[PDB]
């Protein structure tokens, strides 16, 4: 019963390989933002963590996620960098 | 039509027709004498009567026009709290259809632009004039408006859960938390947030929101 | 009094400004100044030989009323528009394409020579485009001259120009910050050399370049085009500098105006997803989906940039709700049929829940009818639709008692395309059937072998059937459509276990094409085809036969009055009574066949007396209709003298005018036409009127 | 009644109270905008249909400071008290228990206000003692307990009405 058409679904910040290539520790919030644009979400609980998630769900043929996480210091200086090309397991 | 009569008897008949309850000819004579003598000492009381008349007959756009005019001409009238309260009341009651309340469907996800403006007006009243005759009613109505806005926000977030756009639902529940961290809607919507974080396997914050939910379970 | 061409309220505001507010001492000294000021006020409109007089009427309590008598004598008139200096185009060929006119045909009254200061700039822009679009690149205005004759009736206009030369394009050197889209953009900017330079071609080129850039999310880029003219070779190169901005993201999309339809309903039809990179075309797809939904008077979009960031943008849809489906309740009392009862509703978007619910019924002495229907269009998120209905009827006057149930499930595939499939049961029963060759032969085809001597006839059937359907619509507005196509096919097939056995396929199509750029004159083409045939051995029952004429099929004829006419048998028991006839007589009634084909072509033209502001509630058309219907279960050699009813030749025709008005009671439809062609007994109701 | 009350809708009274969200240990709650923030005020306000939605009566020397009705610059201020007596003997046809003239102190009796609007008769007594404040011979009215329907109700709104009856009439004739 997967015959019904489904509109393409997108939920990302459009991470491009060049843009993730420009990443290098030691920038400030403004510098990294100019590199990538404003993140569409950040951790609101206790810490300033920037999440750049790049999702794509075309048709009935699975999903595609490029995940990137950045943690800075209380003075807004880049401290830790993380990236996942795919989604753990399924 | 209406003869040019002294303001005495025209205002007297205004008062007694208004006391009668007939409102068509009441507003008619009020607007007539308002146009005719926009200098008399009646003007303050004339306009304060006319705003009540427009409200009672449900001519709300004209009531809003007249109430803006009144606020403009004397911004510091000694008894402006009443007219501000009427502003809020008209603005809120303009958000009713009188048919979806017959059938019992709750209008908590329709266009919430009049609710917001009514909230702003009531909040302004309670800020400026916390010692007037319209405090407790304003507080009750304002609580009602806050809950209605929360309900609408939860409605949008819930739909985006059904669709499966988890960034959007994350942002919406975050806005809930920042703006209405006091209502029941956010308490119900936190599970949607945890589901969202678990969906993109950003579970590291999923356990955080899990504690958020669990702490105030009771 | 006396202000024929202007409004009283503006004059009231003018006197308000001049310190002549009502409720002030009447300054008799200033009267001449007041009059002269109003003269200067008519100086703007174009009435120069005007005179205003003041009348002072005392009132009790020592008051005053003012009579302002206005005399607007004669206003300015354009004598002739005189373009000077040109050796390529005649003056008339140029004046023909302005807005202001110097002369109008004597047999036609559609405009006047009322000079307006604003129209001059628009006309100069038009003239500049007219020269420059055909490669007169150097062309420019030397000056413009507006002159008044010292008569205040003649106006002269001259435009000093310079035809420059005839240049042609050479090549394109587009560049800038293309953000890795050089291939498609260079295909779009491509053009073969040797073709002459064109003006608006470059503007359209730039606009489409901006649109293509936006499709990938560069909402606010900067595009400029600069020509470089070689006079020696009569050539011109062009530099297209593009600067793509940052990629924009939709923070959230809001909805305004929906005070009765819940926000889910509007949001279900959105291709642009909140919290994702902006799609400059997906927002427009969502907007036209909202239009096509069918219960929004107007929908518009606004993408507001939020002040707090150079990227986040909020997309706001503003809509204007419209009425959709309405209640009725009619109890008609009389001598025949007594106090007949009738009521019901028929509305989609039930209380804003998005459903489609219709209940109706009537109580009559010899005819009781009831039908209930519900359909949820978005049962699942994707958009499958679940619908069902029940209907019951008994008609005694002919005796027919029946009731049917059906359920349908639909789903979308690709875009604009939907497929429906479902099941149905129908129980039917007929009693005391009048003599009629076709029904008798059908019943014999069933195997009852009834008696033509008397109308003591009983028949009963229970039928189960399957339903399929296919719809494709791309039409811009769900009501009063103005562009596109709309095709809807549906068929029913019997299944084993059913007393009858047949298959019926019906198809409808509406195609709108616009002519004027403003979508005001439209061409409509409507087609409808239908064929029903017995599956095997048995034949398709007469009581499901098609029809024509009426109001929806072919305007001009009465309801369902086109097709074969029935044949009665005259005998003792008919009342065709024994003391009223002896030989078989055709009956003037109409019973439809098993195949029909109709079409109609018409022109959609605005109506006067309604301002364009409210034009969206009235719609007038001139229509030309064609229709035909016939039967296949017919023989002619069996009936030499009785006319054939199986010939696809009697093609009925009609032509006339029709009007629609979405009144605050429903879609009211009126029409007047003449049947330029007719056959047999085709009694025509010239003027037709109905709702919905 | 449809005369002195809010529109018929009354479902907002049963509004669930707001339960502030506690912050679990190890993390905190995000920042609040404060645009939708509810303050705390004094109670004792008429709610529901009980609240009197009727435009206030502006007096038309027109003192409107609650019970303060001390209207005062005419040098013939003494004769205004018999001029007020004209209002008593005629006009309202009311009388005063202890109506001093040299002291200019009149103890007008409780009246009976009834002008439509299903209004129970109101008995209002005023202290018509005429002062000489900041002007020539002033006149003052100082109200007291007012009976109306109940034994005595002295709501803030009604006090403005009761003083107005005399304020309209006394300014109307005198």
């Amino acid at each position: 019963e997967r015959v019904v058409y489904r509109p393409d679904i997108n939920q990302g910040n459009y991470l491009t390989a060049n843009d993730v290539s420009k990443i290098r520790v030691g920038m400030t919030q403004q510098q990294v933002a100019y590199a990538l644009g404003t993140p569409l979400m950040s951790d609101p609980f206790g810490t300033n963590t920037w999440f750049y998630v790049f999702r794509q769900q075309p048709g009935h043929e699975g999903v595609t996620q490029q995940t990137l996480t950045l943690t800075f210091n209380s003075s807004g200086v880049l401290t830790n960098i993380d990236n996942k090309p795919a989604l753990s397991g399924n | 039509e209406v003869p040019d009569n002294p303001p005495n008897e025209i205002y007297a008949t205004a008062q007694q027709k208004l006391q009668d309850g007939n409102w068509r000819q009441a507003i008619t004579q009020l607007e007539a004498l308002d146009n005719r003598y926009p200098f008399g000492p009646y003007s303050q009381q004339v306009q304060l009567d006319l705003i009540y008349a427009y409200y009672k007959n449900a001519d709300l756009p004209l009531a809003q026009a007249a109430i803006d005019r009144f606020i403009r001409l004397n911004p510091t009238h000694p008894n402006i709290d009443y007219v501000m309260y009427m502003r809020g009341l008209t603005n809120m009651a303009l958000d009713d259809s009188a048919l979806q309340g017959f059938f019992g469907v709750d209008r908590s996800d329709r266009d919430p632009q009049h609710a917001r403006a009514a909230f702003s007006d009531f909040s302004k009243l309670v800020r400026g004039y916390p010692n007037s005759q319209y405090t407790t009613d304003a507080t009750k109505r304002l609580v009602f408006l806050k809950d209605r806005l929360a309900k609408y926000e939860y409605s949008v977030a819930e739909y985006y859960t059904e669709r499966g756009a988890w960034v959007a639902v994350v942002n919406r529940v975050e806005g809930m938390l920042r703006d209405y961290p006091d209502t029941q809607a956010t308490r119900d919507a936190l599970p949607l947030m945890e589901n969202a974080y678990r969906q993109m396997q950003m579970n590291a914050q999923a356990e955080k929101v899990a504690k958020i939910i669990a702490a105030n379970s009771s | 009094s006396g202000n024929k061409s202007v409004k009283d309220d503006m004059l009231k505001q003018n006197l308000e400004a001049s310190g002549v507010r009502v409720g002030e001492s009447l300054d008799r000294t200033t009267i001449a100044d007041i009059e002269k000021g109003l003269e200067d006020f008519y100086y703007s409109v174009g009435k120069y030989s005007a005179s205003v007089k003041a009348v002072v009427t005392p009132l009790p309590r020592n008051r005053v009323d003012l009579k302002l008598v206005f005399q607007e004598g004669v206003s300015a008139e354009i004598q002739q528009i005189n373009i000077v200096g040109n050796h390529a185009f005649t003056t008339d060929e140029l004046i023909s394409h302005f807005q202001l006119r110097d002369e109008v045909p004597w047999w036609n009254v559609v405009g006047d020579r009322k000079y307006q200061k604003q129209k001059l700039a628009g006309d100069l822009e038009t003239l500049r485009s007219y020269y420059l679009d055909r490669g007169y690149a150097r062309f420019n205005i030397d000056s413009t001259q507006v002159s008044l004759t010292p008569d205040k009736k003649g106006i002269y206009v001259t435009v000093n120009i310079t035809e420059g030369d005839q240049y042609k394009l050479s090549g394109v050197e587009v560049s800038g910050n293309l953000a890795g889209h050089s291939a498609e953009i260079e295909q779009l900017t491509k053009i073969e050399p040797g073709e002459l330079y064109n003006g608006t071609k470059v503007t359209k080129m730039e606009d489409d370049i901006k649109k293509l850039l936006g499709r990938y999310g560069y909402a606010y880029p900067r595009v400029q085009s600069m020509p470089e003219i070689n006079d020696a070779d009569k050539t011109v190169k062009l530099r297209v500098n593009v600067d793509a901005g940052n990629r924009f993201y939709v923070r959230k999309i809001r909805f305004e105006g929906n005070d009765t339809s819940k926000d889910a309903v509007l949001r279900r039809e959105m291709r642009q997803m909140e919290g994702a990179w902006l799609g400059s075309d997906l927002v427009d797809q969502g907007k036209e989906r909202l239009n096509r939904l069918g219960f929004f008077e107007t929908v518009d979009t606004d993408t507001q940039r939020v002040p707090g960031s150079p990227d986040q943008v909020d997309v706001v849809y503003k809509v204007k709700e419209r009425n959709t489906g309405c209640f009725n309740f009619g109890i008609g009392y009389g001598t025949e049929s007594g106090v007949s009862f009738q009521a019901g509703v028929q509305q989609d978007n039930w209380l804003g829940t998005g459903y489609a619910v219709g209940i109706n019924g009537t109580k009559n002495d010899y005819q009781t009818y009831a039908e209930l229907s519900v359909t949820n269009p978005y049962f699942t998120v994707d958009g499958v639709s679940l619908g069902g209905r029940l209907f019951y009827n008994d008609f005694q006057a002919y005796t027919n008692k029946s009731y049917g149930t059906d359920v349908t499930l639909g789903f979308p595939i690709n875009e604009y395309n939907s497929l429906r499939a479902g099941l149905g049961y129908v129980h039917n029963s007929l009693s005391n059937m009048q003599p009629q060759v076709a029904m008798w032969r059908y019943l014999y085809s069933m195997g009852e072998h009834p008696s033509t001597s008397d109308q003591d006839n009983s028949f009963k059937t229970d039928d189960f059937t399957f339903n399929y359907g296919w719809t494709y619509n791309k039409l811009d507005r769900g009501y009063f459509p103005t562009d596109g196509s709309r095709v809807n096919l549906t068929g029913k097939v019997t299944i084993p276990g059913s007393d009858n056995e047949y298959y019926k396929v019906t198809l409808d199509t509406a195609t709108y094409v616009p002519i004027d750029d403003d979508h005001k004159w439209v061409v409509l083409g409507r087609t409808r085809w239908g064929y029903g045939d017995g599956l095997g051995g048995k034949e398709m029952p007469f009581y499901e036969n098609f029809y024509a004429g009426g109001s929806s099929t072919v305007r001009g004829f009465q309801s369902n009055t086109i097709g074969p006419k029935a044949v009665y048998f005259p005998h003792q028991a008919s009342n065709a009574t024994q003391d009223g006839a002896k030989d078989l007589c055709k009956s003037d009634d109409a019973v439809g066949g098993n195949a029909m084909a109709v079409a109609s072509l018409e022109f959609i033209t605005p109506t006067p007396f309604i301002s364009d502001k409210y034009a969206n509630s009235v719609r007038t058309s001139f229509f030309w209709d064609m229709g035909t219907v016939w039967d296949t279960n017919w023989d002619s050699s069996q009936y030499s003298g009785y006319p054939d009813y199986s010939d696809p030749s009697n093609i009925r025709m009609s032509a006339g005018i029709a009007l629609q008005w979405m009144s605050p009671l429903g879609p009211l439809v009126f029409s007047y036409a003449q049947p330029f062609k007719k056959y047999d007994g085709d009694k025509a109701e010239q003027f037709q009127f109905n709702i919905g | 009644r449809y005369s002195r009350q809010v529109s018929g809708d009354e479902a907002y009274l049963e509004a669930a109270p707001l339960a502030e969200l506690h912050a679990p240990a190890g993390m905190i709650l995000p920042v609040t905008s404060g645009d939708y923030a509810i303050p705390v005020t004094n109670g004792s306000g008429a709610v529901g249909k009980a609240l009197d939605i009727r435009p206030p009566a502006q007096p038309l020397r027109t003192q409107f400071t609650g019970d303060t009705a001390s209207l005062l610059e005419n040098g013939r201020g003494n004769t205004l008290w018999p001029q007020v007596v004209s209002v008593l003997q005629a006009k309202n046809y009311t009388i005063t228990q202890r109506d001093d003239a040299g002291q200019t102190l009149t103890t007008d009796w409780v009246q009976w206000n009834r002008l439509d609007e299903d209004e129970q008769y109101r008995g209002r007594y005023q202290i018509s003692v005429k002062p000489q404040g900041y002007q020539q011979a002033v006149t003052v009215k100082l109200l007291n307990l007012e009976q109306a329907g109940k034994p005595v109700a002295d709501a803030a709104s009604m006090q403005r009405y009761s003083t107005e009856m005399m304020n309209v009439i006394s300014a109307g004739l005198d």
